[PDB]
């Protein structure tokens, strides 16, 4: 978690990171959302400074919020087990079906 | 002079420029801030290590404190230390030699001594030259001021003053082409 | 203070960051985005040279 929200623009949510910076197209995921909130990195604006978009509705978020980098892009999952399930844009089940 | 820096800008240079000479001749000094800004004006133009250290923007916040630091931390008013952690917290560090240049001209501008530049066409005689003075000092009588000369002019045998910003022309190139429009303007 | 702080300010810059190598040829990545890269300190370089980044890419 070495990430912070910087600042959020209605769906775009820029994040200040320490240090090294999530690559492009990373997956980032924010902690304390009521739901998985995921962030895909878009580019690099400069200054420890990253835009992103985001995979769910950006409410209730705040400044500063902790964001922890995946460090690979949005990872579904795949195979024969997907078959006949619905899946989500960030591979959640909404069938209800487990 | 109640805290009002000469102008008020809102450039970026300006912004900081005006904010310092207000809050420093807010509490008592205004000098000290002074040769604080002219020191890094200096060194900024000497030390070349200097100049890319400022100019770089890719160096992280921590990194460049580090160095602040080192330079020095005593010697400078604290209004100046102020500043400079201000710049490196919003990446301004590469605008400090204009902030720095741009304080002194509000300095200088509540400076009293000015300049007089005169401009003659005929070179000025060591006796002429007295009585040029006796002339600017009867003028104003209440400020003293510091005389230029520079003779390269176009006109012939007349008198043009520079006084910082104010210009009052006397030659006699001026008195010629006046005369020659409205003669012909007589509409007789 | 002094006119001599730049042996100073060259000492703090050398040890205080692991970074400032060889800016004549090398040069580092202020931003990336929208196909465009922001390179620091690569001076020397001329119109249409030929870079390369650290994962090979030109």
């Amino acid at each position: 978690a070495n990430g912070q929200v910087s600042q959020v623009i209605g769906a775009v949510v820029d994040v200040q990171f320490e240090g090294e910076l999530p690559q492009i197209l990373n997956a980032l995921e924010v902690q304390g959302t009521q739901h998985r909130l995921v962030l895909e990195v878009a580019q690099h604006l400069g200054d420890s400074r990253v835009r992103t978009i985001a995979m769910d509705s950006t409410e209730g978020l705040v400044r500063g919020q902790p964001v922890v980098d995946t460090g690979l892009p949005i990872s579904v999952p795949v195979g024969p087990g997907t078959l006949g399930r619905i899946m989500n844009v960030i591979g959640e089940p909404i069938d209800q079906r487990g | 002079p109640g805290d009002k820096p000469p102008a008020i800008e809102d450039s970026i240079h300006g912004k900081y420029a005006g904010v310092l000479f207000s809050s420093a001749s807010s509490n008592k000094s205004l000098n000290k801030v002074a040769e604080d800004m002219k020191y890094f004006n200096q060194l900024y133009k000497e030390s070349e290590v200097f100049k890319s250290f400022l100019n770089n923007v890719s160096l992280k916040r921590n990194q460049q404190r580090d160095i602040i630091s080192a330079l020095g931390k005593t010697n400078f008013n604290p209004a100046t230390n102020n500043l400079l952690e201000t710049l490196i917290e919003n990446k301004r560090l590469d605008s400090l030699p204009k902030i720095a240049e741009k304080y002194m001209d509000y300095y200088r501008i509540l400076n009293k001594q000015e300049s007089i530049t005169i401009i003659s066409a005929q070179e000025l005689t060591a006796a002429e030259k007295q009585k040029v003075e006796q002339g600017l000092k009867k003028g104003n009588a209440n400020v003293q001021f510091t005389v230029v000369y520079q003779v390269d002019p176009a006109i012939l045998g007349g008198l043009q003053m520079y006084s910082g910003n104010n210009f009052l022309d006397c030659s006699l190139l001026s008195r010629v082409n006046k005369l020659k429009t409205e003669i012909a303007k007589i509409s007789f | 203070l002094s006119t001599g702080e730049a042996s100073v300010v060259l000492a703090e810059k050398i040890k205080g960051i692991t970074q400032q190598n060889d800016i004549t040829e090398y040069g580092t990545v202020i931003s990336i985005g929208d196909g465009i890269a922001r390179v620091f300190g690569l001076t020397k370089v001329q119109a249409g040279e030929m870079v390369e980044f650290k994962s090979g890419i030109r």
